[PDB]
């Protein structure tokens, strides 16, 4: 019951999936061959970790996950890597030719050749569930597959599963690690196409993560491996309420109720603490009060933007580890005194809090210190729209000269789809302005 | 009150079904339009290349005509 | 898994072609007999992009050698790496093209083109997933320029969805005194603007100037020029041949480099340029006009797009800092309406004989200087209708010359239009 199916799309989605599933295995005590000695029910069960793992008669715990990419070389590393036994081969799906950083190839020319096979494999996972809750979809904004195939997939999932919930983890581009000049086009196209199909989307700004790795972990030039280990901790924080239970645990769906006041306003800002190196964490106790305060420091946000220049519509705190109610209540009291957190006039101001007692885990060879307690704040702030404005501006610069547009038109797209997508983004920015205005 | 309860749940079903229906139709429209556009772009490209072939035939025809004179 | 088919045509095409295969064979640890004897797995990771595997673990270049006379190809065959090529992939006539584009394109070349296509199909059929074609050729002669462009058209007809890439050697009076060269080049450029996706402009003018002025070679040989060419071709194909993130295949390169379909002519550059370095120095030099393989000053135009490739063991932090520095300090020379238009790749494997090197690929509107130089030479002959009988005698019409000139001048106009454009 309450199963969640994860779908990892394109290089970024797949590589982040690697990092997340490895971390989940460590958190639950699952070996790379999928055995879990602590699990006494063989071949099934309804424990909390079963929302994310099915089981075979032979004791294997198998991710409820599909990996899909339009070329094989990234998923091939999964197929031959450390966790190769973890996945059934049919969960790992590849084509031969990728989308070449072109939304149109991912959604149409190339994506159309594999979409039916992908849905068939998702259906096999869905059939195993006794109460499927929804999907978690991981993908880049910038890549041709991450943008175009994800959009196609989300549209097809709405048809095949109706309003079954679909959440996204979406990688927002940064120039330090970007690989295509047309990423703003792909970003706007996929955000427009997916908007009415997604219930909640957590944007992960690669520049924010890049900065945190440089500044907090003293990593000179972060790699995708550095970025993805940090990202996976944030994803783990957010999915922890689904995978563990405890008296103080609050389900992700309850946070979602508070976080989404209108269907289109569904992009929470995540902020995570503590991000600290072993060297600096040694002989340093980071209290509940300290990690909570860090949630309101924009340096720790997953998306670059300034909530102090915006208004809040909701604030959720997701704690894990050695965290007791009295300390959380005292920390929030302090914050409400010292920080001006301004809410819109039509929302209550109380923070919604969940606590999971299982402490954070780290993967061997990482740069993150292992800590006794951590927190992820999820906030609904008008400031998140800053991220749209930056992308929309880059789109506008190129589109005004129709730069690169012929690559899309040559694959069957029309200029009307570009302008329609950009107009939807203009309307989204206007929606975020409007919810911030005081009531009459 | 019971009639109202029935109406509310049938409304929920109808709106879910209509969402699926319109998603389904939008997608079929988009895919057909894309297919036709891409095929037309390829057709035009081939058409131009085939005109080059014809032109080349004329060039050789022209050379042959010049030759005996 | 993503194969490239290589075609080399005419004297120049086969000369630089052979050198390219010698150079990357060494980089991938392939010996002249096709046997692998290398030290690192990174050498074999993407070997199938350029080589077929045969029995007994032999690697054979996916290469087709084309000419209308047999001399150069005989030279290649009894070369160092002559035996590495597939014998059936040598396709040659006997009568030559006499430095006549019309012979290459309409007459002699047209008689040989079908047997070349037979070899192309054989190589393409056995591909797991063909990405496209790369052609080496000169624009000044008759076979490479005329038959080379004919092959492009024919291949495009049967593979219209694949990428077509050329390494095109531009003629210069300094290197050769053949009078008809601007005709052959202008007729060629007319074909390339319509039918290739990306063309590297290898300018003999620039090659001669580097050899004479920089390398201080009093009398540069063709061998000297080709040394630059092979270094360059190695550099710009590094991201295709070794594992990597950026511009890792022909189509992703094109999507990053070509904002408008006709503007697909690149100015390559290489550092260091030496004959008998810090990251800041590498970076300075690769953006330096003295290091460009096309005879154009980038400070006389603006960059639409740039790809930079660094090779060797170096600090990626430093490379990132220096690339940001170059763009910031020279912001006027990058079009503001294409954000983030400079992409950088680093490959750990240096080229033979260097600790580190840098290769530059620019789509700069200053490339119009190259086309203007040709156009000037062209029009000087064509205004007085000089030497046209060579071409009309093969059946060509004057109007085709006019159209070719017209198209090339249009290409120049378009570079200027985008050089002049502003964001606001
Ligand atoms: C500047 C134009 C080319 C570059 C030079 C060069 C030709 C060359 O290198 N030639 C003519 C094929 C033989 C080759 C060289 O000969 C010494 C060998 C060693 C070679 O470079 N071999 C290389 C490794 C080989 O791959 C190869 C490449 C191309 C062709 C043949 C062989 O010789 C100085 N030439 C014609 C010249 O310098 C001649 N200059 C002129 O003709 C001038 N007008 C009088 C202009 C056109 C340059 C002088 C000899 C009078
Ligand atoms: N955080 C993170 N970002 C990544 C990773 N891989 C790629 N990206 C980002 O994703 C964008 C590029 O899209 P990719 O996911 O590589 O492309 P793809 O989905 O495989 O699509 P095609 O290759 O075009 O078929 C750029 O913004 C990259 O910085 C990763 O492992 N982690
Ligand atoms: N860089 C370089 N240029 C060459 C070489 N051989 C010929 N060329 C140039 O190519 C043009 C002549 O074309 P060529 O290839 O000799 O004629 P083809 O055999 O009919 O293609 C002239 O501008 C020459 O300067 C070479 O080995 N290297
Ligand atoms: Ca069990
Ligand atoms: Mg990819
Ligand atoms: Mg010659």
């Amino acid at each position: 019951m309450r199963e969640c199916i994860s779908i990892h799309v394109g290089q970024a989605g797949v590589q982040i999936g690697n990092a997340c599933w490895e971390l989940y295995c460590l958190e639950h005590g699952i070996q790379p061959d999928g055995q879990m000695p602590s699990d006494k029910t063989i071949g099934g069960g309804d424990d909390s970790f079963n929302t994310f793992f099915s089981e075979t008669g032979a004791g294997k715990h198998v991710p409820r996950a599909v990996f899909v990419d339009l070329e094989p070389t990234v998923i091939d590393e999964v197929r031959t890597g450390t966790y190769r036994q973890l996945f059934h081969p049919e969960q790992l799906i590849t084509g031969k030719e990728d989308a070449a950083n072109n939304y149109a190839r991912g959604h149409y020319t190339i994506g159309k050749e594999i979409i039916d096979l992908v849905l068939d494999r998702i259906r096999k996972l869905a059939d195993q569930c006794t109460g499927l809750q929804g999907f978690l979809v991981f993908h880049s904004f910038g890549g041709g597959t991450g943008s175009g195939f994800t959009s196609l997939l989300m549209e097809r999932l709405s048809v095949d599963y109706g309003k079954k919930s679909k959440l996204e983890f979406s990688i927002y581009p940064a120039p330090q690690v970007s690989t295509a000049v047309v990423e703003p086009y792909n970003s706007i196209l996929t955000t427009h196409t997916t908007l009415e199909h997604s219930d909640c989307a957590f944007m992960v700004d690669n520049e924010a993560i890049y900065d945190i790795c440089r500044r907090n972990l003293d990593i000179e030039r972060p790699t995708y491996t550095n970025l993805n280990r940090l990202i996976s901790q944030i994803v783990s924080s957010i999915t922890a309420s689904l995978r563990f239970d405890g008296a103080l645990n609050v389900d992700l769906t309850e946070f979602q109720t508070n976080l989404v006041p209108y269907p289109r306003i569904h992009f929470p800002l995540a902020t995570y603490a503590p991000v600290i190196s072993a060297e600096k964490a040694y002989h340093e106790q980071l209290s509940v009060a300290e990690i909570t305060n860090a949630c309101f420091e924009p340096a720790n946000q997953m998306v670059k933007c300034d909530p102090r220049h915006g208004k809040y519509m909701a604030c959720c705190l997701l704690y894990r580890g050695d965290v007791v109610p009295k300390d959380v209540n005292a920390a929030i009291a302090t914050i409400k005194t010292k920080r001006s957190i301004q809410f819109v006039d039509w929302c209550p101001t109380g923070f919604k809090v969940g606590i999971n007692y299982q402490p954070p885990t780290v993967v061997p060879g990482g740069d993150l210190a292992k800590v006794q307690r951590a927190v992820c704040m999820l906030s609904n702030t008008t400031a998140i729209a800053e991220a749209w404005a930056r992308l929309d501006h880059k789109f506008d610069l190129m589109y005004a000269k129709r730069a690169f547009v012929h690559w899309y038109v040559g694959e069957g797209m029309e200029e009307g789809e570009f302008s329609e997508a950009r107009e939807d983004m203009a309307a989204l920015e206007k929606d975020y302005e409007e919810v911030g205005v005081d009531s009459v | 009150k019971r009639e109202h309860e029935r109406e509310v749940i049938q409304k929920a079903i109808e709106e879910n079904n209509n969402f699926i229906k319109m998603a389904k139709e939008k997608l079929a429209q988009k895919m057909e339009s894309n297919k036709e556009n891409r095929e037309a772009h390829l057709a035009a490209m081939l058409e131009r290349l085939q005109e080059k072939d014809k032109h080349a035939e004329e060039v050789r025809k022209n050379k042959e005509l010049k030759e005996e004179a | 898994m993503r194969e490239i088919v290589h075609i080399q045509a005419g004297q120049c095409g086969n000369q630089i072609g052979a050198k390219f295969w010698e150079v990357i064979s060494d980089e991938h640890g392939i010996d002249p007999t096709g046997s692998y004897h290398g030290d690192s797995d990174l050498q074999l990771e993407r070997i199938n992009v350029y080589y077929n595997e045969a029995t007994g673990n032999k690697y054979v270049p996916r290469a087709i050698l084309v000419d209308l006379e047999p001399g150069t190809m005989d030279s290649v065959r009894s070369g160092p790496f002559g035996q590495i090529f597939r014998p059936d992939n040598f396709v040659f006539g006997q009568s030559g093209a006499g430095n006549n584009w019309a012979k290459g394109h309409y007459t002699e070349g047209a008689e040989l083109v079908d047997s070349v296509l037979d070899v192309v199909r054989k190589e393409s059929e056995s591909c797991d997933c063909l990405q496209g074609f790369q052609l080496t050729h000169s624009l000044g002669g008759g076979t490479g320029s005329g038959m080379g462009t004919l092959l492009i058209s024919k291949i495009r007809e049967e593979y219209p969805d694949r990428i077509m890439n050329t390494f095109s050697v531009m003629p210069s009076p300094k290197v050769s005194d053949t009078v008809v060269e601007p005709y052959n080049a202008t007729l060629s450029v007319h074909q390339l603007v319509e039918n290739t996706d990306e063309t590297y402009c290898i300018d003999n003018e620039a090659l001669y100037d580097i050899c004479f002025r920089t390398l201080k070679l009093t009398t540069p040989t063709y061998g000297d020029l080709n040394h630059l060419v092979s270094a360059t071709m190695s550099g710009v194909t590094t991201c295709l041949r070794f594992p990597g993130q950026l511009n890792a295949d022909l189509r992703k390169l094109a999507v990053n480099m070509v904002p408008f379909p006709r503007l697909h002519f690149f100015m390559p550059g290489f550092a260091p340029l030496t004959s008998r370095l810090t990251v800041p120095e590498l970076t300075q030099q690769m953006f330096d006009s003295k290091n460009m393989m096309a005879a154009c000053d980038p400070r006389h135009g603006r960059y639409l797009t740039v790809a930079a490739i660094f090779r060797g063991r170096m600090s990626m932090k430093e490379v990132d800092e220096q690339m940001l520095n170059v763009q910031n300090k020279n912001s006027s020379y990058f079009v503001e309406w294409i954000p983030n238009n400079v992409k950088t790749a680093v490959c750990d494997i240096p080229p033979r004989g260097l600790k580190m090197s840098a290769t530059f690929i620019g789509n700069s509107t200053a490339i119009q200087e190259l086309f203007k130089r040709i156009s000037e030479q062209f029009t000087a002959m064509f205004r007085r209708k000089a030497f046209l009988h060579w071409y009309t005698g093969e059946g060509m019409d004057e109007m085709e010359f006019t159209e070719a000139e017209s198209n090339m001048n249009d290409l120049v106009s378009e570079y200027q239009q985008y050089q002049d454009a502003t964001a606001d």
